[PDB]
């Protein structure tokens, strides 16, 4: 049983899917963002906005 | 584009001596013509004047009674000089045809001066280092024969 | 707080007769009925939020 640099390294499948989550996770999170300063946003129950916007980055 | 010329004026400016008053900033409160009993010194001007309270307030009465000295009622000031070098701030008077520059003495802040509590304190008496400096002055402090009065005077 | 021309301690009234007479030398300036306005408006308790079960799943 040993273990290698082969058992880590990502196949084609992972980089075509962890590119587009970094996007598409990336965009909303940019919109989030925005719709906090430039506008209005929701706010969750627990706090105000700039609290419950980072609760909802993560 | 206003060119407008400063002028490096020599008409004497040894005699200029800016006066300053954080105290009269509440109503564009001016000092007032009027008032005379003038006492100024050179080097901390001291400036012991007239400042006669009205009677419009009614009366005040019985506790400027309480005061014990009041001489109508002065309000004196001391000057709290801000020396150091004082060439830095040498501006006059200036159209918008002309400029006059005129390098000014030490200015000089005018808070009120009290004595009526020091003396009062005292007064209840009878029933620092080199404070005044080495001459104690035997002069500035004596200086005080004043005449504030109007004049044109460029 | 007011402050005194002539001297500068601030403000004291006197009930009697509604003047403005400082510890110091006597200044008082007896305003006649023009209405003293203070209203320092403060904050107000606003509502509330019922602390949902929206989220405590992940
Ligand atoms: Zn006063």
């Amino acid at each position: 049983f040993s273990i290698g640099i082969g058992d880590v390294t990502p196949g084609q499948g992972l980089l075509k899917a962890k590119y587009e989550l970094l996007n598409a996770g990336y965009k909303k999170c940019d919109e989030y963002i925005e719709a906090l300063n430039t506008g209005k946003l929701q706010q969750q129950p627990g706090c105000t906005a700039e609290e419950t916007l980072e609760a909802l980055i993560l | 584009v206003q060119e407008i010329d400063v002028y490096l004026a020599k008409s004497l400016a040894e005699k200029l001596y800016l006066f300053q008053y954080p105290v009269r900033p509440a109503s564009m409160t001016y000092d007032d013509i009027p008032h005379l009993s003038a006492k100024i010194k050179p080097k901390q001007q001291k400036v012991e004047l007239e400042m006669a309270i009205d009677t419009l307030n009614p009366n005040y009465c019985r506790s400027k009674g309480e005061q014990i000295a009041l001489n109508m009622d002065k309000q004196t000031f001391c000057s709290s000089q801000t020396t150091s070098n004082t060439s830095r701030y040498a501006a006059a008077l200036y159209r918008q045809g002309e400029l006059h520059l005129t390098p000014l003495h030490g200015i000089l802040q005018l808070r009120p001066s009290f004595s009526y509590l020091d003396k009062a304190d005292a007064k209840h008496r009878e029933r620092r280092r080199v404070q005044s400096y080495e001459f104690l002055q035997k002069k500035h402090a004596e200086e005080p024969w004043v005449h504030l009065h109007y004049y044109g005077l460029r | 707080l007011l402050f005194c021309p002539g001297c500068g301690n601030g403000l004291i009234v006197e009930e009697g007769q509604r003047c403005h007479r400082f510890s110091c030398n006597t200044c008082p300036y007896v305003h006649n009925i023009t209405r003293k306005v203070t209203n320092r408006k403060y904050p107000k308790l606003k509502e509330v939020d019922d602390v949902l079960g929206g989220a405590a799943a992940w």
